[PDB]
């Protein structure tokens, strides 16, 4: 489709990509994996996928938290327009569907 | 007995969470904050915890601003706090982007407890140790929010949290007045504060703020000391 | 392929939209004294309806009051620009009165969202760039509801087979079907 | 002290865990099914009967399409999640597929999905046993039972949930192939078999009704009552 | 899948029927709506206490009490731009407690932009007055900037660059900079909009405060 | 003991004990009543945020509004029941999207239920600790009122009453229902004599009614002059009946 | 994971009846178990760091000790504690630094470095999988229109501003020595500042002092850039201090 979905969807891993491998160069093995812990850990607690979240800890730990992107303010997760059922949804995080 | 007083997620067999009840014993344990409501705006008033020379008097502060017409004080631990403050911001930016007029006060309130009501129904986290008192200025109408560790909210006129708020809280029932200026506001806030202080009050051991139509700012240490004078 | 086409004129504690009919609607109201008016595809047309309704739904329940034109414009704005790289084909315009005041409001947008807000008449649809001429013609401010309506029917008519014309006031709202002889 | 896990064997080789989800079970309203010649029958009973209560509500028979129904004793909540989801997935199936859904095909659904949550220590079994009844797309009726743990057979007559053993032990005396001739011989063995737990009948049994090529038809009190008239009568005759 | 969470930002549901619609339609010949475009002409320049901008008539936008920006091309793509940069240095000034510089300014618009390859399609003009002095920039859609001491840019741009080289000194006034620039706005159009930013009204040891807007 | 820790445990006797704990938490809680009549539903709360300090700067406590058609009460974890609240208008939007017609009462019940039930089913989480009532009206059954609990268990009714005495009430209101022959100002005296017994001033109850009129449903909240008349009706009629 | 530990003082997200987080009060005496002190005071125009310096095996080379680090050009650092918790502190604010600088195009601020790592240290105090650092930092530096500073954060996470402070064994007499001599004068010239830190540790620790038993950096406005004074520098001081 458009040379931009794939870029979008996708910009998140791509900067972790660059900067974790920059940060190896630098200082070493160790502080990537330091932060990849510390992301796993936080990324643990929070509701179930079918109720919105907040990812106050996450936030804090990636440096998202001054910043505003256009992901945002368009088309709002909070107020989405489609969901299914929760069991579903559920079972689909954990991979048995 | 103590077996349902360490998990965040388990309820006692008469239907009690014991862990939100030790939040807000430690927010009571805190620094008295006071905040009246008069007519044509609000005061809100606390007292510093760095009572010494060697402290820097412009690096820290309790009181906050998080749009040009809401503020922001708390009772309980600071960390909590500053992390709380800065999604407040990014809130209200985002409001602003999206529908071009600034925030109200009860919808902040409202996005802030919700975000406040989580880590309270999941296991591996600690509920936040901090009540906010938040005020603001709308449509030509003054408000006086509370919000407590588990997610409450509430409508005041005048309250006190803190240490001794108890006392503090029966000294606004016997003083507070319906048509009350907002000089006289300030008046009784700085009367309510010197009921527990334990020492000597002066200007560089309290934080006062206010909000009016002109919208929300910190008094001037120099001002602070001529309100004190006038005592 | 037809789009229509879409003007709204204000006047003194009034305001008027109309369109051309006869095959879809074209003019949805969105609360109280305050209509949305959209030409273009079919099918865009609906869609955005919808959705502007449900957000209107959500927004109206959580805030507890009435929504403000200059409100709805930003929603719709920001609605049209999420599809930034491919766009719904609407031209939105707005006509209304403040649910607190009674202010007469018009503007429209453009299929991403640009507004452009006017004090005396705005013309969306294809054939945008005939009617103007005519409208500062036939438009002079202080305008009674009667003359007000007289006046968008001919220029609504005497322009390209028939009008629908809503005429908003405080206290009413007429709705009025028109044929040329 | 190997009951604290849902994953962990016992010296003997038990699981705990799913044997207590049985025992939530059995503690249900008792459910009776049969199936006959052209017909098959559900009854269940009625626990009590409170008068400020809308009874459409509270019913314990569904049908999840136009062949096949369904009842249940045990958990209410964890029954109105596996109907949703066995609804939903005929709705599916019809739409992709258009031949009927067969009542085998969507036990072995409910089932598999019964077993899925017998895995992991994360989550809880449902707590609930199923009955399921139908007719396939030839007219052979059918009848299914559904386990907590997974399991699943045929029968021609079963009782599930509290009070159940006396009622598989009167089924086992009287069903013979005299007493499945006709429809109302059918009924009447259903109402026979649960008039021996229930204290007042006819006040608080509910009985359902599936013909072939017919939608599913639920027996009013008045035709409840009329065939509590007649086996009181029939049964007065045989006295002597 | 379906059963994913939603996420937020830009959508592309679109594109493959837009562009046989569009292909359709170019070869039955009828017409589509278009985007709203401005082309008229920006310029500033950079005098001994601070900016002067100028555009042919806001069009000048507003980013921080210290900072404005003008813009030309798509509408809707430069109220976005701008918007959103001003929302973020609002955010750092309350973080930080002082006002914002004007390389963090360039450098957001500058990453953002090249972040969308090119497809937002705005051209800035950006100047303001920090701690170090006075200010001047020029950006571009697809992410390039440059610092010189006077910009322009729209459709009469040859003809104000003229009489840049012709007339520009370093070390002006503010009378006769607003005069240059007003000389070279209207030389390009053959009704004019000035901005000017001073040091002297500015405050760079006064703590930071939320302003009026 | 070692069976109560945890919502995914199976007493030997198949109880879940945290699913009664987190049920004993609505009996702390204010006391919320529903009648149902021929020409309207009813809907009584009491006021427990009581006192001289605080302020009123919202449209009502207790009682929220979830859609053109329905109305729905709290009682137990004021934090809890705002989530449950905004989710029921999500889904009610999604569906009125979706098909283009409002949605049944009961399917937005069935919807919540759903959710409540989930955190029972999945480890690591807390059940909500909130009881519900619901009012409405729609086209297949006209006028409805439903009740749910914790554990995602919900049921129709006539007349129900959740909180702090709710026996005693549901003991009065079994007495005193004459079913198919009520009306509103039937259901709102019976109302006041309930609450009445079971706690009497304007300042600490608040009753919301819903009616048809042209086609339109009409949500109301009363307001003190008539909630005043209504209790010195009450209180001159039962004066007037024990002088004999 | 593994699974926390019942009990009111032995899990990190744990409230006490009092509300109070006991594992947060734990960490906070590991700084002790160095057995360490250091004195940081702020002057007129320059700010001064100073820590002593303890080599108690003879086959240990001295020039690998050291508890005075770089973190940009312009701003300096001591740190009080254990050490690799230490070293891996320097490292992650070394880290932040370079990100502000990427992302905002100039260098980042003392109170603005001091605030990111209170930030992150927030976060251990509220996740059951990881635990604080038994260490705390003291920065200083020079603004362009402030001028000297002085910052200091702690394992809860809470960070603040000062004219003088102490941290280690014995904080509370340097910090009364400190109250005292601030109280009575103000004003001090560069000597005076490295004067009366060396005083308040030299009398605190009742100890006189060689030219190899303390550390001292410091940072001026003449100079801005962070330095690390040698042998010969601090006997002269010592001698001036002596006569």
């Amino acid at each position: 489709s458009h040379p931009l979905e794939l870029s979008e969807k996708n910009f998140q891993l791509n900067q972790d990509k660059m900067n974790f491998s920059t940060l190896r160069n630098i200082q070493g093995l160790f502080a990537p994996l330091k932060l990849q812990m510390e992301f796993k850990a936080v990324q643990q607690v929070q509701r179930l996928p079918f109720l919105s979240s907040s990812n106050l800890s996450l936030d804090v730990l990636r440096g998202n938290d001054e910043t505003i992107g256009f992901e945002d303010i368009l088309n709002d997760p909070s107020q989405s327009e489609v969901m299914g059922e929760p069991h579903l949804m559920v079972e689909y995080k954990l991979g048995l569907l | 007995e103590r077996g349902y007083s360490f998990s965040l997620t388990t309820f006692s067999p008469s239907g009690k969470l014991v862990q939100i009840e030790y939040a807000l014993a430690a927010v009571a344990g805190g620094a008295p904050s006071v905040g009246i409501k008069a007519a044509n705006g609000v005061v809100l008033a606390t007292e510093k915890k760095q009572k010494s020379i060697l402290y820097d008097e412009r690096s820290v502060h309790k009181v906050e601003p998080i749009t040009k017409h809401i503020g922001l004080v708390y009772s309980g631990m600071g960390p909590d706090y500053r992390v709380l403050v800065h999604r407040a911001r990014k809130l209200a930016q985002q409001y602003y982007l999206v529908y071009q007029e600034p925030i109200p006060t009860a919808q902040l309130v409202q996005r802030v407890a919700s975000v406040m009501q989580e880590y309270t129904q999941s296991g591996g986290v600690r509920p936040f140790g901090v009540s906010l008192l938040i005020c603001g200025w709308n449509e030509g109408r003054p408000y006086l929010f509370q919000s407590d560790p588990s997610g409450a909210y509430f409508a005041w006129k005048a309250t006190a949290m803190g240490k001794n708020y108890v006392n503090g809280k029966t000294f606004l029932e016997k003083r507070y007045n319906e048509d009350l200026e907002l000089e006289d506001a300030i008046h009784t806030a700085i009367l309510t504060l010197k009921e527990s202080f334990e020492g000597q009050m002066t200007e560089d051991n309290i934080e006062v703020g206010i909000c009016n139509e002109a919208g929300f700012r910190r008094l001037t240490p120099t001002e602070v000391k001529d309100y004190l004078a006038a005592i | 392929y037809n789009g229509g086409a879409v003007m709204a004129m204000k006047g003194k504690n009034c305001v008027a939209i109309a369109a051309d009919r006869r095959d879809f609607q074209k003019i949805f109201p969105m609360g109280d004294r305050l209509y949305i008016g959209l030409a273009g595809l079919a099918t865009d047309v609906q869609t955005v309806a919808q959705r502007l309704k449900f957000r209107l739904n959500l927004y109206e329940l959580k805030e507890g009051r009435q929504i403000k034109p200059y409100t709805l414009m930003s929603m719709v704005a920001n609605l049209l620009y999420e599809k930034r790289f491919g766009p719904y084909y609407t031209e939105p315009v707005i006509a209304g009165l403040d649910p607190k005041t009674f202010k007469p409001f018009i503007c429209s947008l453009d299929l991403i969202g640009c507004p452009m807000v006017t004090d005396d008449f705005v013309v969306s649809g294809t054939c945008a760039e005939q009617m103007y001429g005519m409208c500062e013609s036939l438009w002079e401010p202080n305008m009674d509801p009667d003359h007000l309506f007289e006046t968008i029917s001919q220029a609504m008519l005497n322009a390209v087979m028939g009008v629908i014309v809503h005429i908003i006031e405080k206290d009413k709202i007429t709705t009025r079907t028109l044929k040329a002889r | 002290s190997y009951d604290r896990a849902i994953t962990v064997f016992s010296p003997d080789g038990h699981l705990f865990q799913v044997e207590y989800a049985q025992e939530a079970v059995k503690k249900g309203s008792t459910a009776v099914g049969v199936r006959g010649r052209d017909i098959v029958v559900l009854g269940v009973e009625k626990k009590s009967v409170a008068k400020l209560q809308d009874e459409r509500t509270v019913r314990k028979i569904c049908a999840l399409d136009d062949n096949v129904c369904m009842a249940f004793a045990g958990l209410t909540a964890d029954a109105r999640i596996v109907i949703n989801r066995a609804r939903v997935e005929c709705q599916s199936h019809r739409l992709t597929v258009e031949d009927p859904v067969t009542v085998e095909y969507i036990t072995r659904y409910i089932a598999s999905l019964k077993q899925r949550y017998t895995q992991s220590n994360g989550r809880r079994p449902f707590g609930i046993s199923a009955l399921i009844v139908g007719f396939d797309f030839d007219g052979t009726p059918r009848l299914y039972q559904t386990d907590p743990s997974g399991t699943y057979h045929a029968w021609k007559a079963n009782a599930i949930g509290r009070g159940a053993k006396s009622v598989r032990e009167f089924l086992e005396k009287n069903y013979t192939d005299e007493a499945i001739e006709t429809d109302d011989l059918t009924i009447k063995l259903v109402i026979k078999a649960l008039l021996e737990v229930v204290q007042s009948g006819g006040k608080n049994i509910e009985l359902a009704v599936m013909r072939r090529d017919q939608s599913l038809k639920i027996l009013n009190p008045e035709e409840i009552e009329k065939y509590v008239a007649e086996i009181e009568k029939e049964k007065e005759e045989n006295e002597k | 899948s379906v059963y994913a969470p939603p996420v937020g930002g830009f959508s592309f549901d679109n594109c493959r029927r837009n562009a046989v619609l569009e292909a359709d339609f170019a070869k039955r010949g009828y017409k589509l709506p278009k985007v709203r475009k401005t082309g008229t002409t920006i310029a500033g320049v950079v005098y001994k206490d601070g900016i002067v901008l100028g555009a042919d008539t806001s069009k000048i936008h507003f980013i921080s009490p210290n900072i404005y920006c003008c813009g030309a091309g798509t509408a809707a793509d430069t109220d976005m731009t701008t918007q959103l940069i001003s929302s973020n240095l609002e955010l750092h000034s309350l973080s930080t407690g002082r006002l914002p510089r004007v390389v963090t300014a360039n450098r957001m618009l500058k990453q953002m932009l090249f972040r969308y390859q090119g497809y937002i399609g705005a051209a800035l003009v950006l100047g303001g007055v920090d701690v170090t002095g006075p200010h001047l920039y020029s950006i571009y859609p697809h992410g390039s900037t440059d610092k010189l001491p006077y910009v322009t840019m729209g459709s009469g741009s040859l003809a104000a660059m003229a009489v840049f080289e012709d007339k520009f000194r370093p070390d002006m006034e503010e009378e006769e900079a607003k005069n240059l620039v007003s000389e070279a706005i209207a030389a390009g159009i053959f009704n004019i909009d000035l901005c000017v930013i001073s040091k002297n009204k500015l405050d760079f040891l006064r703590p930071y405060t939320v302003p009026n807007k | 003991r070692r069976y109560d820790s945890r919502t995914t445990i199976f007493s030997p006797e198949g109880r879940l004990y945290q699913v009664e704990y987190a049920m004993e938490a609505i009996g702390h809680a204010g006391t919320c009543l529903g009648i149902l009549a021929n020409d309207g539903v009813l809907l009584a709360a009491e006021r427990r945020n009581i006192h001289k300090l605080l302020d009123e700067v919202f449209f009502s406590e207790k009682i929220y509004k979830l859609n053109e058609d329905m109305a729905c009460s709290v009682a137990g974890i004021t934090s809890d029941a705002n989530v449950l609240t905004n989710e029921l208008r999500l889904i009610a939007q999604r569906y009125l999207l979706q098909y283009q017609e409002p949605i049944p009462c009961e399917q937005l019940v069935t919807a919540l239920c759903d959710i409540k039930q989930a955190y029972t089913q999945f480890g690591g989480k807390r059940p909500f600790g909130v009881s519900l009532l619901y009012i409405g009206w729609d086209k297949h059954y006209g006028f409805q009122l439903y009740q749910s609990d914790p554990s995602g268990n919900y049921g129709g009714w006539k007349a129900t009453c959740i909180g702090n005495n709710s026996a005693a009430a549901v003991s009065m209101l079994k007495q005193d229902y004459k079913e198919g022959e009520m009306t509103l100002k039937s259901a709102l005296a019976l109302a006041i004599k309930v609450l009445n017994k079971t706690m009497l001033s304007a300042e600490k109850v608040e009753i919301a009614t819903l009616t048809r009129e042209n086609g339109k449903t009409v949500i109301r909240v009363l307001k003190q002059k008539e909630v005043e008349q209504l209790i010195k009706k009450h209180e001159e009629e039962e004066a007037k009946a024990e002088r004999e | 994971s593994r699974g926390s530990s019942a009990g009111f003082d032995r899990h990190i997200t744990i409230f006490s009846p009092e509300g109070r987080l006991y594992q947060v009060e734990y960490a906070f005496k590991a700084i002790n178990q160095g057995g360490l002190t250091s004195v940081a005071v702020r002057g007129k125009d320059c700010a001064v760091i100073v820590t002593q310096k303890k080599v108690p095996d003879k086959l240990l080379d001295s020039s690998t000790v050291t508890h005075l680090f770089k973190i940009t050009e312009n701003i300096g650092c001591v740190m009080t504690g254990m050490t690799a918790d230490s070293r891996s502190q320097v490292q992650r604010a070394r880290y932040e630094a370079a990100n502000w600088k990427y992302k905002y195009g100039y260098e980042i601020p003392v109170d603005m470095l001091c605030k990111r790592i209170a930030d992150i240290s927030q976060v251990y105090t509220q996740n059951a999988e990881m635990r604080p650092l038994g260490c705390c930092m003291i920065l200083i530096g020079i603004d362009e229109e402030q001028g000297p500073q002085v910052y200091k954060c702690d394992p809860a996470g809470y960070y603040c501003g000062f004219k003088a402070t102490a941290a280690g064994v014995k904080q509370t007499e340097s910090t009364s020595f400190l109250e005292k001599k601030v109280k009575k004068k103000f004003d001090w010239t560069f000597e005076q500042t490295v004067e009366t830190a060396i005083t308040c540790l030299s009398t605190v620790l009742s100890i006189d002092f060689k030219p190899s038993e303390i550390e001292v950096g410091v940072v001026t406005v003449e100079n801005p850039k962070f330095r690390i004074l040698t042998e010969a520098e601090i006997d002269a001081h010592l001698v001036a201090l002596a006569e």
